RNA sequence: UAUGCAAAUAUAAAAUUAUAGUAAUUAUAAAUUAUAUUAUAUUAUAUUUAUUCAUAUAAUUAAUAGGAUAAUAUUUGUAGUUUUUGAUACCAUGAUAAGGAUUAUAAAUUGAAAGUGUUAAUAUCAUAAUCAAAAUUUAUUAUUUAUAUUAAAUAUGUAUGUGUAGAUAAAAUAAGAAAUUAAAAAGGUAUUGUUGCCCACCAAUUUUUAUAAUAAAAAUAACGUGCAGUAAUUAAUAUAUUUAUAAAAAUAUAUUUUUUUUUUUU
């Protein structure tokens, strides 16, 4: 890769813009996971049946010391709002916290409550060249 | 294949900015959601333009004859209950059976986005005058 | 001038043998005379090494839930751990305990030879999970920590030849080892046959066979973990007589004989 | 000539005919097949001592 | 070319080369190979045999008359591969009471042998009285002519080893060529138990006598159980017997001797728990058994160890 | 543009330079260096269709060990820490891609060697590797365009604008297209050869002397100008006269150690 954002920058090649078979791209990057729909609200990026049980990740499975963030496929439950306990999720740069609890979240997965690609951009994680290219696309002011 | 340049460090106080921005993006999304649900239901509940294309048959026929007779006397109540939404309208016509095989085959219906216009729509421009602040997938007025 | 990975280490074998044994020169591998293996790690170091090497699930990884650090740093940001008492308020605790990690013997073939659902593979042979001593699996005590270090850890020091050994194992390896490390003739010439936990089952089989229920009896014979006593074979064949079932009497007998130590020869 | 193929086959298939070779060899001659220590530019790396 | 070498079976550039068989030649088998037929190996497993009786078989020959007559008494004594838990006091009471009623010598003695074996498995010490009361008079005392039935002897011997008893030495001695000549009929397990007992008690001389007879009678040396050889050898502190035991150690095989060492190093080692009575310290015999093992194994070359201090000289 | 003055290549000579003591030589010509409109027959580029192109993450690579129906091994439970250093996040040679331009029709292929991350002798900063659910700046990518539109792994909310700039892409192959081609003569101060060599002024110094703005000459490896020369960016060479940061440049004559262009009365 051109820039190494992780270790894998060293190991992987891009291969230009290369086509992969349908719904298998090596890296699952869900840009769409928060993509508003009123009519599809309960069917989009959620369980295919409402009679399914909540995933593994809503439960404490073993003897734990504690966790840092809960997984993002965990589904937001009335207790998430009510209990007033830390609810963290791993997003980038670091972690997203649900601080301001609402019932409107309930019954959806935190995938869906966390905007993956923010309209906010750090100018300090960008090279002067990259900043130029972000000004061309009409994102950054200059 | 050049050795990948190292990525610059993250930013100072950008963790706070990202937290806040996502936080209130979500808070905003609650009202965007509330509002688009209101819109979706308001649309389902309100009347629409007639779904059939009158330029073809059996629909072109004068409103005092043929299919329109069949509608005024047998189907009217039902057609109004479903508010001329194009899906239940087409189904009711299948179930009235007095047209029978024609509904899909000889008859023509307006395209999706035109059939979705509110009843009373006069100019075509209306398709583009609906609210873009709301996430209904064109199911909003 | 000196860079080590580990500060200190220890001997696999103990004073009585070693103090005398040293006067006899032992040939070390010619190209790498000094051997520091995972038996030689200290207790602390072994613990650390054993936590790592298990991708996400494993206790080493900060977010597995088994982490003992109170703080972890993601890109200059310091995150404080959420204690489990607090995690539980919104995330209910459904925890069966260790019995949940061990299926019965009955299912060992469905599972390709295993009783243990833990994260590392568990071998029933002595050598793969061997530390200094021979590996032995407790089916009662299975934990995520794995104190005896009998599991096959993929990434630890010295792992590779163990992994290779595991991939070379014969078609019945798990099953055979499990069966031969338990179930063996006593030093007196007595049969292994009488065990306290299996006794009522054998009783039930006998009882069923005397009332002439051949199928129910055979269906219970299936669930026997240990060699069944002679009395079982007697009952079962006696049951085969009145309906003339010969094929069944014979397969019963042949089952108990020269498989199970010739309990059946009576 | 050059060799198209190679096979390991017992020596009794082709061995110098008994009237050509010296009389009983096993008994009257001590033979060892061994490798030259010195560097051999060309020729065989084994000889019969 | 590489750090990873080609594997000669899968590579056609090896297989079809001039040094091997090309795919256009006629593909028949080159020469036949008879390996297993010419020189065959005997089967010895790395694991011990799973069905073997592993005890001292006492050989119950009873006439099928007294066998039925005495059944309610014998049902309490060991039958083949079955060890009833009846308390030994009771069994001896039954013998003392009922045996004078039976008239057969052979029967009374088979029965006695069963009693002895039963008392060997419980380690009850008061059973030698039975030997002095019935057998001693016509077998061991004052050059009595009579020659005891083999099973009885095996049983009594087995009892003297299981319960460690000075008595064994008197019985054993009667079994050599000039006496009853029973020694060549002993099982390997018999020897095993004998050696182990003698070793615990600590008679170098018992150990020597027994190893000599075992060797002469052609016992199965390699299959004598290692633990018992080690416990016997461990008992040897006397200079002459020590000499004997070196010379003798050359009678075992390569493998046997390696595991003599392993077993020895374990019994004073990690596995010191495995014994009912802890070993006694012989540093000399330990060192020697290790040394012997090292001598008899194939030798490996570790040049950085041997020549560590080598300096060349121009003299 | 030949009335003053003015000997001067047409060869009488003994290795180059140098006022006849300086340095140790010099000079020289044919090997080699891709484009200068030479000719029918062995048969066609001026058609069609395209162009809004984005996607990578949460560190320990170092060894062997056999079991029922086998003539007997508890070898059940096989237990001797500690002297080395490269493929790593890092300098650490090799090797396969893509890229149409003239061996044609018959019984026949429209894809090439000149090398595109992962591979074998240069080590002497560091564990960075996927087992899920994750963060767009990267030349190198054919997407669904108006009757009916989210049900199983979770699967994309955005750009209707007169088929509309500039600039670009693809094809003569079971398809269907039909008329505006090249050869043969050429030079090297370089010597695996123009990314080749060389030329003067401009500093130091060395050495001989017949001391002219500032002596002359010879050795010489700095600095700074340029680009004089090798038919060399207005061809060079010699004499003559002028000019001048420096090679040199302008004009007047001769001349090829410069490459050639050729009417036997029209
Ligand atoms: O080779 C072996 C292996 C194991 N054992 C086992 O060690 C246990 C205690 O080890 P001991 O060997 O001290 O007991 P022991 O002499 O009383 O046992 P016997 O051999 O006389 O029965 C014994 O009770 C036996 O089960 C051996 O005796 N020999
Ligand atoms: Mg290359
Ligand atoms: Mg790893
Ligand atoms: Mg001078
Ligand atoms: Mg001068
Ligand atoms: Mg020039
Ligand atoms: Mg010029
Ligand atoms: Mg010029
Ligand atoms: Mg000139
Ligand atoms: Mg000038
Ligand atoms: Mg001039």
């Amino acid at each position: 890769l051109k820039i190494a954002k992780s270790a894998f920058g060293f190991y992987l090649a891009r291969r230009g813009q290369r086509k992969y078979p349908f719904l298998r791209r090596p890296h699952i990057k869900n840009t769409h996971s928060m993509n508003p729909s009123a009519p599809y609200f309960w069917s989009f990026m959620t369980a295919k049946s409402q009679m399914a049980f909540l995933p593994e990740e809503n439960y404490i499975t073993g003897d734990w010391t504690g966790k840092f963030f809960v997984s993002k496929r965990q589904v937001y439950t009335l207790q998430h709002a009510t209990s007033g306990a830390k609810v963290r999720v791993k997003s980038f740069p670091s972690i997203f916290e649900f601080n301001s609890p609402s019932r409107w979240n309930i019954g959806k997965e935190m995938n869906t409550l966390t905007k993956p690609r923010m309209d906010l951009i750090d100018e300090q994680m960008l090279t002067k060249k990259q900043r130029l290219d972000y000004v061309r696309a009409g994102l950054l002011p200059k | 294949w050049a050795k990948p340049k190292k990525r610059p460090k993250v930013g100072q106080g950008f963790h706070e900015k990202a937290q806040k921005w996502r936080e209130e993006y979500l808070l905003d999304r609650h009202r965007a959601l509330a509002d688009s649900l209101r819109a979706y239901v308001e649309f389902s509940t309100s009347k629409r333009v007639e779904p059939w294309d009158a330029r073809f048959k059996p629909f072109d026929r004068i409103e005092k004859d043929g299919v329109y007779v069949l509608m005024r006397y047998m189907m009217e109540e039902k057609l109004q209950l479903c508010n001329y939404h194009h899906r239940p309208v087409k189904r009711l016509f299948c179930n009235i059976g007095l047209m029978g095989p024609q509904i899909t085959t000889k008859a023509r219906w307006k395209p999706y986005r035109f059939a979705t216009n509110p009843a009373g729509t006069s100019k075509a421009e209306r398709m583009y005058q609906r609210d873009k602040t709301v996430y209904t997938h064109g199911h909003n007025d | 001038s000196v860079s080590g990975v580990f500060s200190k280490g220890r001997g696999i074998g103990h004073e009585a043998t070693t103090s005398i044994l040293r006067y006899i020169p032992r040939a070390r591998v010619p190209w790498q005379p000094s051997r520091f293996g995972r038996e030689n790690l200290t207790a602390a170091d072994m613990a650390r090494l054993w936590s790592r090497g298990r991708y996400r699930d494993g206790p080493g990884n900060y977010n597995s839930g088994y982490c003992t650090e109170r703080t972890h740093v993601l890109e200059e940001n310091t995150v404080s751990i959420i204690p489990r008492r607090e995690l539980e308020k919104y995330m209910p605790d459904i925890t069966i305990g260790p019995k949940a990690l061990v299926t019965p013997v009955s299912l060992m073939n469905a599972r390709n030879g295993h009783r243990v659902t833990h994260d590392l593979l568990h071998s029933y042979d002595p050598h793969i999970g061997r530390l200094g001593k021979p590996a032995v699996v407790d089916h009662d005590n299975i934990t995520v920590e794995d104190p005896n270090r009998v599991g096959l850890n993929a990434a630890t020091l010295d792992c590779r030849g163990r992994i290779y050994r595991w991939l070379r194992r014969g078609p019945f390896f798990q099953v055979d080892n499990y069966f031969r490390r338990s179930v063996k003739l006593n030093r007196d010439g007595t049969l292994p046959t009488d065990f306290v936990h299996e006794a009522p089952l054998m009783r039930k089989i006998i009882r069923l066979a005397h009332r002439g229920h051949l199928k129910a009896a055979c269906e219970e014979y299936r669930r026997v973990t240990t060699v069944p006593p002679v009395e079982v074979y007697r009952a079962l064949t006696a049951c085969c007589v009145p309906g003339a079932k010969l094929a069944d009497a014979v397969s019963i007998f042949e089952d108990g004989d020269s498989k199970l130590f010739y309990v059946s020869r009576d | 000539q050059g060799a198209v193929a190679t096979a390991e086959i017992p020596a009794f298939f082709n061995e110098r005919p008994a009237w050509e070779r010296p009389p009983l060899e096993e008994t009257l001659y001590v033979t060892t097949n061994k490798e030259r220590y010195d560097d051999v530019r060309g020729g065989d790396i084994y000889y019969d001592d | 070319v590489g750090y990873t070498p080609v594997n000669p079976d899968t590579s056609p550039m090896v297989a079809y080369s001039q040094y091997h068989w090309h795919y256009n030649l006629p593909q028949g088998m080159e020469r036949p190979h008879s390996v297993n037929r010419t020189f065959a190996a005997p089967f010895q497993s790395n694991h011990s045999l799973v069905n073997k009786y592993r005890g001292v078989w006492i050989e119950f020959d009873m006439h099928p008359a007294f066998s039925v007559a005495l059944e309610p008494q014998l049902r309490k004594l060991p039958r083949g591969r079955t060890l009833p838990k009846t308390p030994a006091e009771e069994v001896i009471a039954d013998y003392t009471a009922l045996a004078p009623l039976v008239d057969d010598e052979k029967t009374r003695d088979l029965w006695l042998a069963k009693v002895f074996q039963h008392c060997a498995f419980q380690r009850c010490g008061g059973a030698m009285e039975l030997w002095e009361r019935y057998c001693h008079q016509r077998f061991t005392a004052e050059g009595a002519t009579a020659k005891p039935p083999l099973s009885l002897v095996k049983s009594v011997l087995f009892y003297c080893n299981k319960t460690d008893n000075s008595g064994w030495r008197a019985l054993f001695d009667r079994c050599l060529k000039d006496g009853w000549n029973y020694t060549p009929l002993f099982d390997t397990a018999q020897w095993s138990f004998m050696l182990k007992s003698i070793g615990r008690m600590g008679d170098e001389d018992g150990v020597r006598a027994v190893l000599e007879e075992m060797l002469d009678v052609q016992a199965d040396l390699d299959r004598v159980e290692a633990r018992s050889v080690v416990i016997a050898l461990n008992a040897v502190t006397n200079a002459d017997v020590y000499e004997f035991v070196k010379k003798y150690l050359f009678n075992f095989g390569e493998r046997k001797v390696k595991f003599l060492r392993t077993t020895y190093s374990d019994l004073r080692g990690h596995g010191a728990g495995k014994l009912r009575i802890p070993l006694k310290e012989n540093d000399n015999m330990y060192y020697h058994v290790c040394w012997h093992s090292s001598i008899r194994s194939p030798r490996q070359f570790s040049p950085r160890q041997l020549y560590f201090d080598y300096t060349p000289s121009t003299l």
